[PDB]
C-alpha cells in the first residue's frame, strides 16, 4: 500500500508553522 | 551669616581657609534642581499617615516647583494659598507689603 | 549546474524571521514619540523664557 514519506511530512509542518510564525504599551504588541 | 560668598577681580585662593566642612558621597543624577527638590519631597512624602497636619504644607511646597506650559494662573494660586499660611517668606518685592498686609 | 547541458538553478526560498523584533522595536518608538523640552532655572523671568 501507499506510504508517506517522513520529508514530505517534516515539510508540511515546517511550512504550517512558519506561515504562522511570519505573519503575525497594548498596542505596541499588536501586528 | 546666611549667605556664602567669594569675590575678587582675579579669583583669590586664600590658603588660610583650611578644608570644608563638607563630605563627598553620591546620589541620582538630576538635570535641574527642581527635579531633586520635587524627588526628596515625594521621597519625605507616601511614608506619612493621611491625617498627618504637615502633609499640606508638604504638597504645596511640591506644587511651587512644578514647571510646564499654561500653569502661570494655577501657580501663582497656590503661592498666593501658601503665602497667607506663613510658609513661604514673601521675598521683599510686594507681596511683603500687599499680599501680607 | 550544468545538469545535462543547461542551467538549472538551485531553488532559493526566503522565510524572513528577523524583522519581528525589529517591527517592535520601531512600534515601541512610534507609540511613545520624544521631543525636546526647555527647563527654567531659578531667576525671576526664567519660566516665561522657557515657555
Amino acid at each position: 500500500p501507499a506510504v508517506m514519506n517522513q520529508a514530505l511530512a517534516a515539510l508540511l509542518q515546517q511550512t504550517s508553522a512558519d506561515i504562522q510564525e511570519v505573519t503575525g504599551m497594548n498596542r505596541a504588541d499588536m501586528a | 551669616v546666611v549667605d556664602r560668598q567669594t569675590g575678587a577681580v582675579v579669583a583669590l585662593n586664600d590658603l588660610s581657609v583650611g578644608r570644608y566642612d563638607v563630605t563627598v558621597d553620591v546620589g541620582p543624577s538630576y538635570t535641574a534642581r527642581r527635579d531633586a527638590t520635587v524627588s526628596v519631597l515625594t521621597n519625605v512624602l507616601s511614608s506619612m499617615l493621611p491625617t498627618d497636619p504637615m502633609r499640606p504644607a508638604i504638597q504645596g511646597i511640591i506644587l511651587d516647583n512644578i514647571d510646564g506650559e499654561g500653569l502661570d494662573d494655577f501657580k501663582e494660586y497656590n503661592r498666593n494659598q501658601l503665602l497667607i499660611s506663613g510658609i513661604a517668606k514673601p521675598r521683599n518685592e510686594k507681596e511683603q507689603q500687599i499680599v501680607q498686609q | 549546474t550544468k545538469l545535462d547541458e543547461q542551467f538549472e538553478k538551485y531553488p532559493k526560498f526566503e522565510i524572513n524571521k528577523v524583522a519581528t523584533e525589529l517591527n517592535r522595536i520601531i512600534a515601541e518608538y512610534r507609540n511613545n514619540r520624544i521631543t525636546v523640552k526647555f527647563r527654567p532655572g531659578d531667576r525671576e523671568a526664567s519660566e516665561e523664557l522657557a515657555n
